[PDB]
């Protein structure tokens, strides 16, 4: 996974 | 205050480790592309032995949800 | 990106390392991350002939040590 995947998973 | 400081404990839930990794990476100074590469490489590299094994066997195509669930049986609360 | 600075198959190692450091100048990163990039990413992006040598140097190898080991590759 990427950082964008983490952004998508967690939100801000 | 550095992503290089983030390493999973032997008993640390994978979910807790990813949380720390994410929050630290949010605060890190880097381009989005470098943050993506940091996630693709460091997150697995710095995982504990069993989570690292699971993640590598899953492969780089695994989603976040699958990844979390695949590792949830390793370690303590 | 620094991620994409990659050694050509017959590019002198010194030329490649020079390109890598030049790109690093304007790369947004902590000096800690930049240093780590020169120890790891610089090796990963090296050509097959240089990478083989660099991997033998072992983790902890600095770009100075890498230069000594690889500058003479390809004559």
């Amino acid at each position: 996974i990427t950082f964008e995947d983490l952004l998508d998973y967690y939100g801000p | 205050t550095s992503i290089l400081d983030i390493r999973q404990g032997p008993k640390e839930p994978f979910r807790d480790y990813v949380d720390r990794f994410y929050k630290t990476l949010r605060a890190e100074q880097a381009s989005q592309e470098v943050k993506n590469w940091m996630t693709e490489t460091l997150l697995v590299q710095n995982a504990n032995p069993d989570c690292k094994t699971i993640l590598k066997a899953l492969g780089p195509g695994a989603t976040s949800e699958e990844m979390m669930t695949a590792c949830q049986g390793v370690g303590g609360p």
